[PDB]
């Protein structure tokens, strides 16, 4: 079957600049066939090119398709500041594919998280469950890493994280991953941490609490 | 033109159900016409696409499972889903098809949704603290949506409220933060407000370290 | 007990838009062949209802042999029982089809380095083809309500589109040549 890989997963520029999407078929692929696709936050797709090269109509003059054989390319020569969206190409075999799509999203100096942590709430424990959550405020660029530690032993498969969309002001994400254990195994260990790795920090932050410390 | 999903709800897993598509401006039977879901933070995968001659095809992801129909004298175009799992969780649109022109009109979708749980309320619990910040953990409760706002609205600027995530138990859970002067910690009163109408559960929790 | 001009279908130097597909009506003739099997210059060779090292010692009322270009892709829609744009719209084979289906590459023959346009399939058709049904209409194709009255526009397409054939394009998307093989009184075609 065909299969587009859309590069890169997330281009980050500023107004006015030139985007350079790029898709790429799994084998030689025809280019009648090779639509591009914007979508903005919580909307239907739309079909910016046809063929490989085609604006459809309503489509303003900075968008522009190139590309054959394999390789495709997407163009938005002058950005707006509608154009930040996300964007899928599609090939068709028998059937439609599509790529896994390309975030358009703002550039902006680097910014540090801030960290917190927050211990379980003592109404939670008389349930029986100890959540425990770790938040990074306001950082950018998007990828940040929580490392969470129990006692100093690197804990995998017990958290869950999930990040905001960019905000409209600063142009920031913000994170949250909550670790969550049994009331039974909380009362098990002593220092509970959150270690965040990012761009922003020279070195990982760490924010610690000990369980049961006033 | 439009094309307009109806049919999408909640399902329990193995059951089944039929999305329709009341289209206007295009006849369905004269057209290809593509049945595309987009999982929750996730791509637009292609599902099923149906000829004007009759023609059907399908991703393997649901062949077997889903049927792609129409009603010429209805307009519509339907898709009927059978042995429904989890993943089948999205929201499908349909769209025209040109194959050579693209897919030049689509629908704003209908959301499904496939899952074992029973409704369930919210359980607040805060986040207190010891640039400051607190918040409200809303836990374990189907379905979505919750509503989370600080101090009944007046309290906006620094708010964060988190896209919510599923657990391994079927239910969800999200978080609302804010980050205030920390020198306000002790004369300013933080209660955030939990609205889960599905449940008729509605809760002001206070805040304070 | 003249020879049957099979060299002039399949040697022919233009081939036919399958839209518009060729029939050649074969009659009162001796035919051989084995003498095409096993010229082993062939990826499909593959026949229904007969055998074909069983074929030459038979006899038919009217031979009818059809040709014309798709792409490699499409070749399996030369065949019973199937679906496509190819088998719906331009050339069906019934399901009780009992003669053979031939096909070739023809890169080296039918694909230009500029692109080639000159073969056309159909895209758009309202309904499928009955089998050996031949549609050489141009008309406006008219996808919603408003009638198009031969101006193309928006829900207003024309029907034919192009393969455009290129040396360096994949395997699947490169031109095959196709001749199919029905085969149906007193009789006039044998070995
Ligand atoms: C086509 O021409 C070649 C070259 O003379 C010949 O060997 C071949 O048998 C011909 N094919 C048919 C089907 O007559």
């Amino acid at each position: 079957e065909i299969v587009l890989t859309q590069s890169p997963g997330t281009l980050s520029l500023s107004p006015g600049e030139r985007a350079t999407l790029s898709c790429r078929a799994s084998q030689s692929v025809s280019s009648s066939y090779l639509a591009w696709y914007q979508q903005k936050p919580g909307q239907a797709p739309r079909l910016l090119i046809y063929g490989a090269s085609s604006r459809a109509t309503g489509i303003p003059d900075r968008f522009s398709g190139s590309g054959s054989g394999t390789d495709f390319t997407l163009t938005i020569s002058r950005l707006e500041p509608e154009d930040f969206a996300v964007y899928y190409c599609q090939q068709y075999g028998s059937s439609p594919t599509f790529g896994q799509g390309t975030k358009l999203e703002i550039k902006r100096t680097v910014a540090a998280p801030s960290v917190f942590i927050f211990p379980p709430s003592d109404e939670q424990l008389k349930s029986g469950t100890a959540s425990v959550v770790c938040l990074l405020n306001n950082f950018y660029p998007r990828e940040a890493k929580v490392q969470w530690k129990v006692d100093n032993a690197l804990q995998s498969g017990n958290s869950q994280e999930s990040v905001t969309e960019q905000d409209s002001k600063d142009s920031t994400y913000s994170l949250s991953s909550t670790l969550t254990l049994s009331k039974a195994d909380y009362e098990k260990h002593k220092v509970y941490a959150c270690e965040v790795t990012h761009q922003g920090l020279s070195s990982p932050v760490t924010k610690s609490f000990n369980r049961g410390e006033c | 033109v439009q094309l307009v999903e109806s049919g999408g709800g909640l399902v329990q897993p193995g059951g089944s159900l039929r999305l329709s598509c009341a289209a206007s401006g295009i006849t369905v039977s004269s057209n290809y016409m593509n049945w595309v879901r987009q999982a929750p933070g996730k791509g637009l995968e292609w599902v099923s696409l149906i000829y004007s001659g009759g023609s059907t095809y399908y991703a393997d992801s649901v062949k077997g499972r889903f049927t792609i129909s129409r009603d010429n004298s209805k307009n519509t175009l339907y898709l009927q889903m059978n042995s429904l799992r989890a993943e089948d969780t999205a929201v499908y649109h349909c769209a025209r098809d040109l194959v050579v022109y693209g897919m030049d009109v689509w629908g704003q979708g209908t959301t499904v949704t496939v899952s074992s749980a029973s409704t369930k309320g919210p359980s607040v619990f805060p986040l207190a603290p010891s640039t400051a910040a607190l918040g409200c953990l809303v836990k374990d409760y189907f379905p979505e949506p919750v509503t989370v706002s600080w101090n009944s609205g007046a309290l906006t600027s620094g708010v964060h409220t988190f896209p919510a995530v599923l657990q391994s138990s079927g239910l969800y859970s999200l978080s609302s933060v804010v980050t205030v002067p920390s020198s306000s910690l002790g004369t300013q009163t933080y209660i955030c407000n939990v609205n889960h109408k599905p449940s008729n559960t509605k809760v002001d929790k206070k805040v304070e370290p | 007990t003249n020879l049957c001009p099979f060299g002039e279908v399949f040697n022919a130097t233009r081939f036919a838009s399958v839209y518009a597909w060729n029939r050649k009506r074969i009659s009162n003739c001796v035919a051989d062949y084995s003498v095409l099997y096993n010229s082993a210059s062939f990826s499909t060779f593959k026949c229904y209802g007969v055998s074909p090292t069983k074929l030459n010692d038979l006899c038919f009322t009217n031979v009818y042999a059809d040709s014309f270009v798709i792409r490699g892709d499409e070749v399996r829609q030369i065949a019973p029982g199937q679906t496509g744009k190819i088998a719906d719209y331009n050339y069906k084979l019934p399901d009780d089809f009992t003669g053979c289906v031939i096909a070739w590459n023809s890169n080296n023959l039918d694909s230009k380095v500029g692109g080639n346009y000159n073969y056309l399939y159909r895209l758009f058709r309202k309904s499928n083809l009955k089998p050996f049904e031949r549609d050489i209409s141009t008309e406006i194709y008219q996808a919603g309500s408003t009638p198009c009255n031969g101006v193309e526009g928006f829900n207003c397409y024309f029907p034919l589109q192009s393969y455009g054939f290129q040396p360096t394009n994949g395997v699947g998307y490169q031109p095959y040549r196709v001749v199919v093989l029905s085969f149906e009184a007193p009789a006039t075609v044998c070995g």
